[PDB]
């Protein structure tokens, strides 16, 4: 009883069919390929060596910004055991939050060296560069548990 | 509400994640991914056997080469080209595509299935492995005319491996065969008719019943010739019917062998074409009587590969020959029609399906001036044979492979290729193609027959043969863009996160996730006509569908 | 299965047809008689076609209709149990070295290497029939 | 052990499962190097330096991608 | 689901008419060359013993019978009988390719060689390719009876004895015609 | 079997041979299948000498330290691996050749060195009964020497992961039995079996890996 | 007909025509979208990346920061 723009339509299963006329994409991320794979591997390599999911926001953060970045957490497929960085770039505010699960293994420590960072690489305009340092550091300082 | 998802798909995989899986796997997928490999590498190791052939036949003299190593090289690249890259690429794509056409889980055998392509590799390999023979590969004519293939004649090591490598390769394209066949007619989804089914399909099963009829008498006629090579059996000697038994065999296995690889690539451009040009396809029935229609006559034209020698019975064949030529035209015209006045927009299977058109039309129109035997009296055994059947060779199988590639890269990888490298891909093919075979009609209607190493410069026609050459290389330079398109695009390369990544798709197999899961299918719509992906994702679309379908 | 019956009978009506039409042609008006060759071939094509013909329509008339042969349906008629599709098997690349080994024994002529080829076709042609039925150990 | 990661080698606790890349690269330039020396004492003869020269060209194609990947973080 | 209509038996139809195929063009080799040597084309030092022809020609048409109560016993659940009627189709198929073989070694005893004329090769290479099919019928009798053995018998034993009965139908029929062009037609 | 196939096959017929004699020779001069290797090496290495004062340094001298090698390096192999690997522990388990597959991948390279060096012992065989000049077996064989062993560690190291791998997806999910159902939404299945407990909603809780064989075949 | 001007058609003009076709065809612009500068406001929809490496609501601590 949804909208479905134009191509989408559900299925006996839950499952969106969706298409694309032939000469468009589907993802429409605003950033260079080569970019998109350091991230990746940053995000999936630190994530290995600390036994944690990381992950990143960049939508906007419209209220009292700590409620909102612990509104979003809750998306992480286990968000206990997780660590969120979130950006606004129009508010420029960087709010990074935990899980009760990912604590007592060095990570306020770190918390603070990741978000200078961020804002330190992000004061040139560089928000993927800066989304890279944060997590390398932040990842480098957690231990697995 | 956010969903979380990855900045960029995976590019290749762990560590051990394909080797083991090759050996011993059983779904179609794979199967059809490694037939597309290796008959791509046998067209590079054929091409590069033709590229000598043009640089020696530049330039009047032997330069390099030699009378022997001649033979061989233009002998060997009518095998492979013909019989190493063109058979399997069908199996290729039908293994790609037919189960989930249909609608099916998997292929009726499907230990069959990998038992084919590895017969088809090995029984490759073998014929090819006659290069490190000191004496050489074979060096009659890829046709292996009848006395010359005997056993005082070309008494090399190279004719035998020729034999059996042929020999194993259609055992296993007859077990590819009845394969298909059986899935088609057996493993089918509950609401799909046969009147229902996509032509792709038709054209498969009507190729695989030809592929039944022609290959054993070919199995047959080769081992009466290694009896006779290795025996001393006395089948084929001119004191016997033994000169004209051989070509009576072996062209009645081989016109069938030339429409086998002519008719699913009909197919796949008749299923591209609806799909770009926002419009049904015209004529469905039409479509499928025209190609039982060309089956039913591939078989009784054997006999006008053999007007020069006089032995043969003129009208009958001419005939049939005309008569098979209208199906075609049938064919042609609805292709036409399923283009008239729709939305046209030209990515790149459209555009190859467009050469496709074109080049198929000026090989067709070459044959059926080529069928008449008092004009055959004097242009065959001439390049302007040769000129007709690359015309038609290159515009079915060249062009529409390259369609077909370019169709289903996103429903078997979940990427896509470039653009801009696909229309320098096709710009270079076209205008090398055009410019290396079109003056060999006039190169061949003077005087200069085919299979000639040598000539002097007393003879005209030195020119023609540069113009050649320089066409010849720059169709060889045109397939850098292809190959560092598929390299770059199969890891990197734009992702696919939804289905049909080209818009108003039928036939069934868009309407599953890209990549398709084992198994091909979580969940099928309701069947009630031949596009019912269509149907199903443009629901509102059926009434206007079913009201104007019939004004023409 | 009605319609692939009557595909199979078309084609064998034309084979016949032109098999008749050609020896009859070439019985006269031609060089040396009968032509013997392409004779032969038309009338097996025919009794190939005709084989297939009549198998499938015995077991259309054997039968009563099918979800596919049936117009009508939806999804929920075929919901069931299919057969058996044989995963993960490695049975078919021995198969295919043996023959391949067989058959480049026969163009060099060894025949020991020809007695080698055919007892590993054997023997990959049981490990593949019999791969789904051994049954556990006795110790 | 010296280590590698689980989800790259399932059995990696159970037996050695590494070898360092140094070893392969410079094994593969000494192969390389040996297969050039081979053409000393040249028999009569060009058709087999032709072959050598191939293999080791793409012996050492074959390294140094590898290498040039490794240094800039395109594997692991 | 099941959709009735086996699939090993559309398989092994289609098989066989290539098979057919096959010895078409073999038939194709023999009726050539029988045009051209003119008078008595079978030569002086051939004469095809007749009174051994028959008797296994016989013994196979009563091997066709066996197979098929065989399948009749196949195709209600029980093995034995199966296992019975296959022993004595083997026994018997057996019978007629050593009676063959035995042709074979005094027609070429004083007479036919496959170098020596164009009639020998044609009749040689024509009964050798049958015989190679009879003997792959025969390994499938074995390799059947085995998989009978070694496990407990479902439908799908009863599906591969059909196949495997009718496939060796098959055979035999191709043979009946293949005698009757040879010696009785000459 | 030893005394079946010492009565039907035939073994050094020494008759057919003569005496030896110092200015006669035949073509097929081989060592029995143990010492072709050392024949092999023999053949293909490059004639490199070295004359230097009054003195000669043959070829030979190549084979005799590379067999020295050889013949050295064999029984010195477990304390290189206990070197190599930093493992002194007792041990009376035994590994699978799939979960260590560095030591497979370098016994597959050993394996291939050797058989390369056998083959190339039988030149003259091989090239008269399978149509193939002699220069180019001799050829074939000093290159192989070189571009086979690497080739082959490639090859086994992929294949010993991949069996891994193999091992860990049927202990993850159940034993697949080739069965399919269609589920009347229209999905297909293939009906896992499990080997041990299960969960509330059907699907089998994971195993872990003990380092014994799994069974693949529902018949097994 | 003059072998240097043969091997030197034969060598030039498919890879002349191959720089033409490059420069023609290879010069335009991708479907990609151009890349997104800080200067300017941010229109894109919400973006949410996971890691998704390890197979299978109270917050432990926080910080902040703002540039
Ligand atoms: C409509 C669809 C279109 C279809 C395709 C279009 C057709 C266009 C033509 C193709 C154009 C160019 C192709 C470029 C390839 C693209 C590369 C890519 O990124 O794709 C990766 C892509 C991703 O693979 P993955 O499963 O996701 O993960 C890979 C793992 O990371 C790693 O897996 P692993 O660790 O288990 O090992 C895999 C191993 C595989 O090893 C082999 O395959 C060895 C044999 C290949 C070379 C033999 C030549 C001698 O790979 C390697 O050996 C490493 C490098 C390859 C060596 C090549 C030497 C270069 C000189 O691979 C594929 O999917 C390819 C599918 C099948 C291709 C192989 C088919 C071979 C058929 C049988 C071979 C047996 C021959 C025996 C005779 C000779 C004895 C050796
Ligand atoms: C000439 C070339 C001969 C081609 C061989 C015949 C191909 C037949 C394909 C048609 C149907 C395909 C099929 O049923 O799949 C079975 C199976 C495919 O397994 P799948 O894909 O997993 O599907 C399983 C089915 O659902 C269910 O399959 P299933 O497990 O229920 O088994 C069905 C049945 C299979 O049903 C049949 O097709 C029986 C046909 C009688 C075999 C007669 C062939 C002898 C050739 C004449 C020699 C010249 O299996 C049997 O009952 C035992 C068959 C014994 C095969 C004997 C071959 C001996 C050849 C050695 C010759 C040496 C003597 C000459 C010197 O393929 C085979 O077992 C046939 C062996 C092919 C090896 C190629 C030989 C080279
Ligand atoms: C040029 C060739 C040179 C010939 C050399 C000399 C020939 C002598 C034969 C070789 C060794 C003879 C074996 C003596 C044992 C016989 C006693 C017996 O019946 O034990 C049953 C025995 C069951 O053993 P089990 O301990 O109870 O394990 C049962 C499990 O289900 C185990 O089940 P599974 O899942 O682990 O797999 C079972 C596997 C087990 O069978 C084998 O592994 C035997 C092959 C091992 C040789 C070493 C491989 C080296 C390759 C690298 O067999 C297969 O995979 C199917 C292959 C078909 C074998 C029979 C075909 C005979 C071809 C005749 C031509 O099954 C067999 O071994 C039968 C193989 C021999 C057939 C009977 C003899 C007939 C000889 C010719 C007749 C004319
Ligand atoms: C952005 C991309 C675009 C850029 C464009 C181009 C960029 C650069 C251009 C430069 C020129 C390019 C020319 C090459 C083209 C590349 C194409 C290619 O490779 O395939 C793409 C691509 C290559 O993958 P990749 O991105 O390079 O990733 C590689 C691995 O992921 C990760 O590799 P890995 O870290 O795992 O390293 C593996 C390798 C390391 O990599 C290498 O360095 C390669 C070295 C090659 C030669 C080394 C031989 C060593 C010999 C020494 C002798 C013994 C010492 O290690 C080995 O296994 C080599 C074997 C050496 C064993 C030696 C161990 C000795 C132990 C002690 C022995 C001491 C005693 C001696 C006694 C001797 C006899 C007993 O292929 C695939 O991904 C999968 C292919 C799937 C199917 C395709 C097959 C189609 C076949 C058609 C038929
Ligand atoms: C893959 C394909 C392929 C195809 C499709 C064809 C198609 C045809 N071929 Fe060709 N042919 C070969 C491959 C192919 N051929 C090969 C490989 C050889 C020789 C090889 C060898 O000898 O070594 C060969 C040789 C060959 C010969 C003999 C050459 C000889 O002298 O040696 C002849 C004529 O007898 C012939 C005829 C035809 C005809 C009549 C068609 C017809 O199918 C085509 C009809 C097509 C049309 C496009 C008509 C278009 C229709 C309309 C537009 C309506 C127009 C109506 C009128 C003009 C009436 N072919
Ligand atoms: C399906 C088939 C097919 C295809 C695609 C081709 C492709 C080509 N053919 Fe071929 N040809 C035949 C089928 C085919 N041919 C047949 C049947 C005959 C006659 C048979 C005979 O007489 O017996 C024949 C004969 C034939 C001749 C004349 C032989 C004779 O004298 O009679 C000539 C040249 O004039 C020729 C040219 C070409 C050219 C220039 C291409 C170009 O299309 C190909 C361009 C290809 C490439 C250059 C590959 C690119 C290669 C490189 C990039 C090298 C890279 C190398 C490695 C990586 C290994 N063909
Ligand atoms: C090809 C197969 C063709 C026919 C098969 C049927 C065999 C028919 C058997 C009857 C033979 C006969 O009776 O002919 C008597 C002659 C007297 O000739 P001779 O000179 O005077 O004697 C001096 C002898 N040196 O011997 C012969 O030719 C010897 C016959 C050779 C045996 C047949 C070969 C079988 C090999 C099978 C190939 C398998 C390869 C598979 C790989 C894909
Ligand atoms: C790398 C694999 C090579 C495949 C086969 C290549 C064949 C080369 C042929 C040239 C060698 C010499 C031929 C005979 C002598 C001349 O004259
Ligand atoms: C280890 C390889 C050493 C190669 C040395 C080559 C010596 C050449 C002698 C001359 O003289
Ligand atoms: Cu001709």
């Amino acid at each position: 009883e949804l909208d479905l723009p134009y191509g989408s339509a559900l299925t006996s299963s839950g499952r969106i069919s969706a298409v694309t006329e032939p000469g468009e994409l589907s993802v429409h991320y605003p950033f260079p390929t080569m970019d998109l794979v350091v991230l990746d591997d940053a995000l999936k390599y630190g994530s290995r060596a600390a036994k944690a999911r990381f992950a990143v926001y960049i939508g906007p953060l419209g209220a009292d910004t700590a409620a909102t970045a612990r509104e979003i957490l809750a998306n992480v497929p286990t968000p206990e055991n997780a660590v969120l960085l979130a950006v606004s770039p129009d508010q420029r505010a960087i709010e990074v939050v935990y899980g009760a699960d990912v604590k007592g293994r060095g990570i306020e420590s770190a918390a603070p060296l990741g978000v200078s960072a961020a804002a330190a690489s992000f004061k040139e305009g560089n928000l993927i560069d800066g989304l890279i340092s944060a997590v390398r550091v932040m990842s480098a300082g957690v231990s697995p548990a | 509400e956010l969903e979380a998802r990855r900045p960029f798909p995976e590019r290749m995989g762990p560590k051990g994640n394909l080797i083991y899986k090759l050996i011993t796997t059983t779904d179609h997928k794979l199967i059809g991914i490694m037939y597309c490999v290796v008959c791509f590498a046998f067209f590079l190791v054929g091409g590069l056997m033709a590229l000598f052939m043009r640089t020696e036949l530049a330039m009047p003299g032997l330069q390099f080469l030699s009378n022997e190593q001649f033979n061989q090289l233009f002998t060997m690249h009518g095998t492979v080209m013909l019989l190493f890259y063109a058979t399997p690429i069908v199996f290729g794509f039908a293994n790609l595509v037919l189960p989930l056409q249909i609608g099916a889980p998997d292929v009726a055998f499907p230990r069959l299935n990998a038992l084919s392509f590895w017969l088809f590799l090995f029984g490759a390999l073998i014929a090819i492995a006659g290069f490190i023979t000191p004496g050489g590969a074979a060096d009659f004519g890829w046709t292996a005319y009848s006395p010359l293939t005997d056993a005082i004649h070309s008494p090399g090591a190279g004719g035998d491996l020729w034999i059996m490598g042929l020999a194993v390769g259609g055992l296993g394209t007859i077990l590819g065969g009845v394969n298909m066949i059986t899935t088609v007619v057996c493993m089918r989804a509950p609401g799909m008719t046969m009147f229902r089914m996509p032509i792709f399909t038709w054209n498969i099963l009507v190729t695989s019943i030809l592929v039944l009829i022609a290959f054993p008498i070919l199995t047959a006629a080769l081992f009466g010739l290694a009896a006779d090579r290795h025996l001393g059996a006395h089948i084929y000697d001119p004191a016997n019917g033994g000169v004209l038994l051989w070509q009576h065999l072996f062209w009645f296995f081989g016109h069938p062998e030339v429409y086998i690889i002519a008719l699913p690539f009909f197919g796949i451009v008749s299923e591209i074409f609806p799909v770009f040009s926002r419009k049904p396809i015209f004529g469905y029935t039409t479509l499928i009587y025209a190609t039982l229609a060309i089956a039913a006559l591939s078989v009784a034209v054997w006999a006008h590969h053999m007007y020069a020698t006089g032995a043969v019975l003129l009208p009958f064949f001419s005939f049939m020959t005309f008569l098979i030529a209208v199906p075609t035209g049938i064919k042609f015209f609805n292709w036409i029609g399923t283009m008239w006045k729709g939305q046209l927009t030209f990515e790149t299977p459209m555009l190859f399906s467009v050469g496709f058109l074109i080049t198929f039309l000026l090989g067709g129109l070459s044959g059926v001036l080529l069928a008449s035997p008092p004009l055959d009296f004097h242009v065959t055994d001439s390049y302007f044979v040769i000129a007709h059947f690359h015309y038609v060779l290159f515009g079915t199988i060249v062009f529409a492979t390259y369609a077909g590639i370019y169709f289903w890269f996103p429903k078997m990888t979940g990427r896509l290729l470039d653009e801009r490298l696909g229309k320098l891909h096709f710009w270079l093919t076209f205008i090398g193609f055009h410019t290396t075979f079109l003056v060999q009609h006039w190169l061949g209607d003077e005087g200069m027959p085919r299979r000639y190493a040598d000539y002097l410069p007393t003879d005209g026609f030195t020119t023609l043969n540069v113009i050649s050459t320089v066409g010849a290389f720059i169709l060889g330079v045109s397939m850098l863009p292809f190959v560092w398109n598929v390299f770059k695009s199969w890891r990197y390369g734009e992702p696919v996160t939804v289905d049909d990544p080209w818009g108003y798709g039928n036939s069934l197999e868009w309407a599953t996730s890209c990549p398709p899961p084992r198994h091909n299918f979580t969940e099928l719509p309701r069947i009630r006509s031949e596009r019912p992906a269509f149907e199903l994702h443009y629901p509102h679309m059926v009434e206007r569908m079913r009201a104007e379908a019939h004004v023409g | 299965m009605h319609i692939e019956a009557r595909l199979f009978e078309i084609l064998t009506a034309f084979f016949a047809l032109a098999a008749v039409v050609y020896a009859v042609l070439t019985a006269m008006f031609a060089t040396g008689g009968v032509e013997w060759a392409g004779t032969t071939a038309l009338v097996l094509t025919t009794g190939l076609t005709l084989i297939t013909g009549t198998f499938f329509r015995f077991v259309a008339r054997r039968l009563d209709t099918r979800p596919e042969d049936y117009e009508d349906a939806e999804i929920s008629d075929g919901a069931g149990e299919l057969g058996f599709f044989a995963p993960h098997s490695w049975w078919p690349i021995l198969i295919s070295l043996s023959f391949s080994t067989a058959a480049v024994g026969a163009a060099l002529w060894l025949p020991w290497l020809i007695a080698a080829g055919v007892a590993f076709v054997i023997t990959s042609v049981c490990g593949l029939v019999f791969e789904y039925y051994w049954g556990p150990e006795k110790h | 052990h010296t280590g590698v990661d689980v989800e790259d080698v399932p059995s990696a606790e159970w037996g050695w499962s590494h070898m360092p890349i140094g070893v392969m690269h410079i094994g593969g330039l000494l192969s390389a190097a040996f297969l050039l020396v081979m053409m000393r004492g040249n028999h009569v003869g060009h058709v087999e330096d032709w072959f050598l020269i191939g293999f080791a060209a793409v012996i050492v194609a074959l390294v140094g991608r590898n290498w040039w990947l490794r240094r800039r973080g395109w594997i692991r | 689901s099941l959709n009735r209509p086996n699939m090993v038996s559309v398989g092994t139809i289609v098989w066989l008419s290539s098979e057919l195929m096959f010895f078409a063009g073999l038939f194709a080799m023999y009726f050539t060359a029988r045009a051209q040597a003119g008078g008595a084309w079978p030569p002086e030092p051939t004469e095809l013993n007749l009174a051994l022809a028959v008797p296994v020609t016989l013994v196979l048409i009563a091997s066709s019978f066996t197979c098929q109560m065989g399948v009749f016993a196949a195709e209600r659940g029980d093995v034995f009988g199966l296992r019975r009627w296959y022993v004595i189709t083997f026994l018997m198929g057996l019978f007629f390719v050593l009676g063959q073989g035995y042709e074979y070694i005094h027609l070429v005893e004083h007479g036919t060689t496959i170098p020596g004329s164009a009639y020998g090769s044609v009749f040689y290479l024509a009964t050798g390719f049958h015989g190679l099919h009879v003997i792959g019928g025969l390994v499938a009798f074995v390799l059947l009876l085995a998989r009978t053995k070694m496990s407990k018998f479902t439908p799908a034993q009863a599906t591969a004895a059909i196949v495997v009965s009718y496939y060796w139908h098959f055979v035999d029929i191709v043979w009946i015609a293949l005698f009757a062009t040879i010696y009785f037609v000459r | 079997v030893l005394g079946l196939m010492g009565g039907l096959l035939q073994i050094n017929p020494i008759w057919n041979l003569g005496p030896y004699k110092p200015s006669q020779v035949s073509a097929g001069s081989q060592p029995d299948f143990y010492m072709m290797w050392t024949e092999g090496l023999a053949r293909i290495w490059p004639p490199w000498e070295f004359y230097f004062w009054h003195h000669t340094i043959p070829a030979p001298v190549w084979v005799a330290v590379i067999m020295g090698l050889v013949f050295v390096l064999l029984p010195a192999y477990p304390f290189l691996e206990k070197r190599f690997t930093g493992d002194y522990a007792h041990h009376n388990l035994l590994q699978r050749p799939r979960d260590v597959p560095v030591r497979t991948a370098i016994g597959a390279m050993a394996i291939a060195f050797y058989m390369v060096l056998t083959l190339a012992a039988m030149n003259d065989i091989i090239a008269l009964k399978f149509h193939i000049s002699l220069n180019a077996t001799t050829w074939i064989g000093r290159i192989g020497m070189v571009i086979l062993p690497p080739f082959v560690y490639f090859i086994t190291y992929r294949w010993c992961i991949g069996l891994q791998r193999s091992d860990r997806s049927v202990l993850e999910h159940g034993v697949e039995t080739g069965i399919i159902k269609r589920l009347p939404h229209g999905a297909y299945i293939e009906l896992h079996q499990p080997l041990g407990p299960v969960d509330e909603h059907g699907h089998p809780i994971p195993l872990q890996y003990q380092g014994a064989p799994l069974p693949k075949r529902m018949n097994k | 007909m003059s072998t240097a001007l043969t091997h030197g058609l034969i060598g030039g003009v498919p890879l002349v025509l191959f720089a033409v076709l490059a420069l023609i065809f290879l010069t335009r612009k991708g479907p990609h979208p151009d890349t997104y500068k800080m200067s300017d406001p941010w229109t894109h929809a919400p973006i949410l990346w996971a890691a998704e490496e390890p197979r299978e609501v109270v917050i432990g601590g926080g910080a902040s920061g703002k540039w």
